[PDB]
């Protein structure tokens, strides 16, 4: 969450998590930048393993039934503008809803949502190739513009506004709403420099359990420790576990010189874990026990904006420019 | 923003524990303490109230 | 934003304590934004009357 | 070539949790039953809403998702709903729905709680898990929330709101008696607690023509259904799984000639 | 020179039947597959020519 | 293809197969050629749209065809990051599999004829050993020689040249593996490995094969195995800390005494050696010689069950030196290739007293990463971080 | 009158009185009104 | 839309078939059941009954993508056996199991209907 | 159609073609009402 007044501003490209958290080990500088109270992140249950062969070379498998119950949702909005102008005496523009006999220039599309003024009441469903604003222009009859959506928005209108620019120009802005789960291609990233895509994404029924019934939530593969070499990442979240049995908030403040791990250690052992954080783990689809020992703790992870919903795109036979005759977008 | 109805990793319901946690802490208790005295036992249920932060009293200051 | 000369580029002794040491982005413009520390504080100036 | 006399008995019970302990079975068939006390148990859930006036501070898409995962009373009338796509009626009928409504309206200028005890149903068997309260949208004075929502009947591999369990605990062999698991240093590991060990001993001796026997249970609930009809209401439904599906291969192997 | 009409147009151009997103891994493909979404395909096209071995299909 | 396009091997023709989400989805073993990786990546496709070029990219640039290169004439895929640890565990002496894993495990291989071998131990019940079911993946019968990364070379000397104490040299006789662990050595990517001889004896469509068997099933007995890093992988017995600390007081002992007998003018510079130079020559051969003892007591005391030395000796992911940086000493930093310089005036730091050249004073880290390090070392450390992050910056310009 | 080893907890209550006083973006609004 | 509906795991369409038959040629008495929309719930459940027959010589199971929803059991058996008989025989073995286990169960539980001690 | 004032929140029909600004309150910034055909949710 980037501000509080979320509400009032019409930003363009507006990203909203639903249940962030504040981390669980805290460095002593963020209470005077307000890291808990605009956080951005969860603190999830992590396992360090390799499990089927869907994390490797970069890559988490997480629990399919926490994302839905929340896990790492959000929102997307975003704004269009559009003005009315009298760039000529007859080529003035005007909102309205373009009818099919009078005005010419319009394409084929359905034309119904728009209302009498020419925009779209908040609160349909407006699909992808959906006209928001009907534009007509007078032609020395009426040539009709318009504009349309993008492809693959299937928003939801949410609010439109009516006002006057800078001068004495009408214009409209309108925000459409859209919400993303996530999926197997999103990137997430840990505080330490390790990001990376998700696999596949497995049920409850078949994520590998502990003796009380606690599955992990991600699953990250152990080969991207040895080569780059950071070890503050297996110490967060040995002090992490330590700091959700017994109710305080961890100090990570970097010299400290009064945090060991022999410290951290003899701390774990006292309710009753192994002073490591390993833990005996049973396999999820045939219930037998898995013969190593895997190390698994909460940490503190986050959701980048890179998603996939935005980088995929394909052309078959599509439009082509006109002077040169070469292929060009639409 | 508001304090969600399961815990995501077991299933407990959670959602029903934000206002006793926060009276609990109102006299002397300490957060380990507080957290025993409502029944969650597993550290993952009790990152659920250790770490919220409740945004939504804050969106409640501007008027509709 | 090209040039190859790395001495206006690496990281210089004198940067102890105002500006991160860390926090720099890569690509081809490394080393040339750079953010400055917590407590590092600009002056305003005044007149040597 | 036949099957096992498995011999239950259960340790303790209450309103919600059962432990219990499966002996003389193999570890195949005790792990087939963990998985469906999560995954295919049935039960009632709120699968479609439609909102009339939302004035609040959150989205509409954000209160229609907290209200799925409210549990519902489900205890003895699951057996008597169709499945909405089975049913011969129409998109909704009272043989294979039940249906809500919610309507608040904030005046005074404290602020209001709309907790759960607000959804007010028609069946008076199926009503939310209130006989604290679940928070659901906080509201300011001059704003409002009104809705209708059915709730349908479904298992675990929907979605995660239909299923009726906490964390099921399960463990076997509380000591290596088989080295399933191997110890690096088996001095540093906290005794189980199911264990029969003595104070200064680390595991029991290695035996090669072992067994798993003996498995351990601890099954919680979330509020639908009462622990000990979660275990009854599994293996009646694993049982109906393998008799459908002989009479598909009897079928098969008939339809051979 | 670049972009041109010598250097920018003639040798070097934008194409179709073409697409393009994120890789994910995948160990159950045979070394010689790939695996594309529904999505993709359903948008690019093959020219099968019609003869009596396949004109009902 | 993907976004640079290097070698012809950047451009290679596959098979469709389609899958329900939308991401693009590709086996590991082809990630070497195309040099990728899954932290938000992207490939493109196109398609023949003729029949003729069709036919001219399926018999000429089709993946299991590029299997070797011409460059230097050694393959360019073998097993890579997860199957390889997996596969030098599976391939140990003591590997015993029951019966109802073995057929788990033979449920996975597409050429198998469908015939359970005799166990490698009848009685007192059957039990199969891992070499005996690698046997069946290793396609028609060929031959090879080979070592592993840990064979001690005083043993081709004496006795058991043949018998091998620590299970080492390779024997693959008449496609049957005798003897031995594989490794990095003898399934990668080098000359004269086994995929490399797989491919010019038995053809192009047979090691195709072999790759997938052996991906597969590796990874259903890994998911009966486990494997895990932790931070007890990281860490030391309490004899190793007092030699290390023991080892490093002695060393910053013996700079002193450089240090001071060179300011009684007692040096003397060698042939073409200025005194700066011969004093900081000799000053770095005692730090550098000193570390390398350091990092030999580590290594010297780690355990079969570590698992960071599982994926050094493997040869999947690390190095013999990431193990001493993380367990014993970081070592010294150093810009432009010399020693940290006086960016202050006679000085490095305002910390340190002028004309400081104590190890500690111009860059020497003596903490491990486990210990954390101290803020005048973590400023010399960032140091070295960036001028090695501006080379690679200007290196792919330069080269393409 | 001195401070002695209470010092991890008197360091951070002479910061927390810069902050509370300059704030973080000091460095514009103050070249501004100059 | 390019995300499957939840439903299409477990519910079967109309052209497919539940299960299917085929004989493996390359040794005698195999054979190999193809079950449609199903996981590692049945197919564990079934292996490890047809271990416990003496006269089976061969039993495993694999769910060839993790996407799809589908399963495949391979048997073989000695030749005066059937591998379709050594497979009706499994299931009504685990009926016989799970009817039984329901019994012992439901007497457990009202054996502290006000409580043992 | 109706439209909602940005301070006041007084509902005010304005006519086509015509100046934008409230009543009671002279404003310049407005909010179109909500609309009346109903869509349906997923708790999922
Ligand atoms: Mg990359
Ligand atoms: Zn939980
Ligand atoms: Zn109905
Ligand atoms: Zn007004």
């Amino acid at each position: 969450v980037y501000i509080t007044n979320f509400h009032v501003r019409m930003d363009t490209l507006a990203h909203v998590l639903y249940y962030p958290q504040k981390p669980l080990v805290t460095t002593r500088s963020m209470e005077y930048l307000r890291f808990r109270e605009l956080p951005a992140g969860i603190n999830s249950i992590v396992a360090i393993a390799s499990y089927t062969g869907y994390n490797q070379e970069d890559s988490v498998i997480m629990n399919r039934s926490a994302v839905d119950r929340g896990f790492f949702r959000s929102v997307f909005y975003r704004s269009y503008k559009e003005q009315e102008s009298k760039k000529g005496f007859d080529q003035e523009e005007v909102f309205e809803k373009p009818t099919r006999e009078t005005c010419q220039g319009m394409r084929h599309a359905i034309y119904d949502k728009l209302d009498d003024d020419g925009l779209i009441a908040p609160g349909v469903r407006v699909s992808g190739d959906d006209v928001i604003i009907g534009k007509t222009v007078t032609l020395p009859t009426k040539r009709d513009c318009s504009t349309f959506l993008r492809t693959s928005e299937t928003g939801i209108v949410d609010q439109v506004m009516v006002t006057l620019n800078q001068e004495g120009y009408k214009f409209c802005k309108i925000r459409v709403r859209s919400v993303r789960i996530p999926q197997i291609g999103d990137k997430f990233a840990s505080r330490h420099g390790q990001k990376g895509t998700c696999g596949i994404q497995y049920r409850q029924e078949d994520m590998p359990f502990t003796c009380e019934g606690i599955t992990p939530d991600i699953i990250i593969n152990p080969h991207a420790i040895p080569s780059r070499m950071t070890i503050g990442h297996l110490i967060e979240c040995l002090q992490g576990k330590v700091s959700a049995n017994k109710g305080e908030i961890g100090d990570a403040t970097p010299f400290n010189d009064a945090v060991n791990v022999q410290k951290i250690s003899n701390l774990l052992s006292d309710y009753g874990y192994h002073l490591r954080g390993n833990e005996v783990l049973y396999n999820g689809f045939t219930g037998r026990k898995i013969t190593s020992q895997i190390f698994i703790g909460p940490t503190y992870y986050q959701r980048l904006k890179h998603m996939v919903d935005d980088k995929i795109h394909s052309r078959a036979r599509g439009p082509i420019q006109i002077l040169n005759r070469q292929p060009m977008e639409g | 923003m508001i304090i969600p109805v399961r815990c995501f990793t077991c299933g407990k319901i959670v959602g029903n524990k934000w206002e006793a946690y926060l009276g609990l802490l109102q006299a002397e208790y300490t957060e380990g303490d507080a957290l025993d005295a409502l029944g969650l036992k597993r550290y993952c249920c009790r990152r659920m109230l250790l770490a919220h932060v409740d945004l939504i009293e804050k969106l409640l200051n501007y008027a509709p | 934003r090209d040039g190859k000369l790395a001495k206006p580029r690496q990281l210089h002794n004198t940067l102890w304590g105002m500006v991160c040491p860390a926090e720099t982005p890569e690509g081809h413009a490394v080393g040339l934004v750079k953010n400055l520390a917590l407590m590092a504080y600009i002056s305003v100036g005044s007149q040597p009357s | 070539p036949y099957a096992n006399q498995p011999t239950v008995r259960i340790t303790e019970l209450t309103d919600e949790n059962v432990k219990f302990i499966i002996e003389n079975t193999d570890l195949a068939v005790a792990n087939s039953i963990r998985r469906v006390f999560i995954a295919e148990v049935p039960i009632i859930a709120i699968d479609w809403v439609q909102i009339d006036a939302n004035s609040s501070v959150l989205h509409d898409e954000f209160i229609a998702h907290r209200l799925g995962l409210i549990p519902l009373t489900s205890d003895d009338i699951v057996d008597k709903l169709q499945y909405s796509r089975d049913c011969t009626c129409e998109e909704f009928c009272p043989e294979c729905s039940v249906e809500f409504t919610l309507d608040v309206r904030c005046n005074e200028d404290q602020t209001r709680h709309v907790t759960s005890r607000d959804l007010i149903s028609n069946s008076p068997r199926v009503i939310p898990v209130t006989s604290d309260d679940i928070l659901i949208v906080k509201l300011r004075k001059g704003q409002e929330l009104r809705l209708r929502a059915y709730a349908k009947k479904g298992f675990g591999k929907e979605h995660a709101k239909w299923n009726p369990t906490a964390g099921v605990a399960f463990e076997y062999d509380p000591d290596n008696a088989l080295r399933h698991t191997v110890y690096p240093k088996p001095e540093e590991w906290p005794k189980s607690e199911y264990s029969e060990l003595d104070e200064d001993e680390s595991q029991a001796p290695y035996d090669p023509n072992g067994k798993p026997e003996r498995f351990y249970y601890n099954v919680e609930s979330c509020g639908s259904l009462r622990p000990e009809t979660i275990v009854l209401s599994a293996l009646s439904g694993l049982k109906k799984k393998l008799s459908d599906l002989q009479t598909q291969l009897s079928h098969e192997i008939q339809s051979d000639v | 020179g670049k972009e041109g009409r010598v250097r920018g147009n003639l040798m070097g151009k934008r194409v179709d039947f073409s697409a393009r997103t994120v890789i994910t891994p995948d160990p159950n493909l045979s070394i010689d597959q790939v695996g594309v979404p529904r999505s993709i395909a359903a948008n690019m096209t093959f020219a099968e020519i019609v003869t009596p071995f396949n004109i009902d299909r | 293809n993907r976004q640079p396009t290097l070698h012809k091997m950047s451009m290679m023709g596959h098979r469709v197969r389609i899958l329900p989400w939308s991401t693009f989805r590709l086996n590991l073993s082809v990630t070497t050629p195309y040099n990728a990786d899954f932290d938000g990546d992207e490939m493109n496709l196109h398609l023949p749209q003729s029949l003729e070029t069709r036919a001219e990219i399926q018999e000429l640039a089709m993946v299991p065809r590029m299997i070797v290169t011409p460059q230097s004439n050694r393959p360019v895929m073998g097993i890579v990051q997860d199957t390889l640890t997996a596969v030098r565990k599976f391939t140990k002496r003591d590997v015993f599999l029951e019966r109802g894993e073995v057929m788990n495990l033979l449920m996975f291989l597409s050429t198998w004829d469908g015939k359970v071998p005799q166990p490698a131990i009848l009685k007192p019940r059957p039990l199969w050993t891992g070499k005996q079911i690698f046997s069946l993946i290793i396609p028609g019968h060929i031959n090879c020689i080979r070592t592993h990364s840990t064979h001690p070379d005083d043993e081709d000397s004496g006795p058991y040249k043949h018998i091998s104490p620590g299970d080492t040299k390779v024997v693959v006789e008449n496609g049957e593996l005798i003897m031995g662990i594989l490794c990095k050595k003898s399934l990668g990517t080098s000359a004269g490995s086994l995929v490399h001889i797989s491919y010019l004896e038995m053809g192009h469509d047979i090691t195709r094969l072999f790759y997938s068997n052996i991906q597969t099933v590796i990874n259903n007995w890994l998911l009966i195995e486990g494997h895990t890093i932790g931070i007890g992988d990281s860490i030391a017995d309490s004899k190793t800390y007092q030699d290390i600390q023991n080892t490093i007081k002695k060393a910053k002992q013996d700079v002193i005494e450089v240090i001071e007998k060179a300011h009684n003018n007692e040096l003397e510079p060698t042939p073409g050696n200025t005194l700066r130079q011969t004093f900081e020559n000799q000053v770095n051969r005692i730090l550098n010689d000193a570390r390398d003892k350091t990092g030999s007591s580590a290594q010297k005391s780690l355990s079969e069950y570590n698992n960071f030395k599982s994926m050094v000796v493997s040869g999947a992911k690390g190095s013999k030196i990431n193990i001493s940086q993380v367990i014993a000493v970081v070592g010294q930093q150093n810009v432009e290739g010399k020693r940290i310089p006086f960016g202050f005036k006679h000085r490095t730091l305002p910390h340190f007293i002028k004309d400081d050249y104590g190890p500690e004073s111009r860059g020497f880290v003596e903490n491990s990463y486990l210990a954390g390090l101290t803020p005048t070392e973590f400023f010399f450390h960032a140091m070295g971080g960036r001028e090695g992050l501006i080379d690679t910056a200007v290196k792919t310009a330069e080269t393409g | 009158e001195i401070t002695p080893d209470l010092w991890q907890e008197a360091c951070w209550i002479v910061i927390s009185s810069y902050f509370d006083e300059k704030g973080l973006v000091r460095q514009q609004l103050d070249s501004f009104d100059e | 839309m390019n995300a499957p509906p939840a439903f299409e795991s477990f519910l079967l369409f109309e052209g497919e078939k539940k299960i299917t038959i085929n004989k493996d040629t390359k040794v005698p008495n195999a054979c190999l059941f193809t079950i449609n929309k199903e996981d590692h719930t049945l197919g564990n459940i079934i292996k490890s009954q047809l271990l416990k027959d003496p006269q089976v010589l061969f039993a495993g199971y694999k769910v060839p993508h993790p996407l799809e929803h589908k399963i495949i059991i391979r048997v073989q058996t000695t030749p005066d056996y059937s591998p379709q008989e050594a497979f009706t025989n499994a299931i009504t073995d685990l009926i016989s199991e799970l009817s039984l286990l329901e019994e012992r169960f439901r007497v457990a539980i009202k054996d502290k209907q006000e409580g043992i001690e | 159609m109706i439209y909602i004032c940005g301070e006041c929140h007084t509902e005010n029909e304005i006519k086509s073609r015509d100046p934008i600004r409230c009543r009671e309150c002279g404003y310049r910034i407005m909010y179109k009402k909500r609309t009346k055909r109903l869509v349906v949710f997923d708790a999922r």
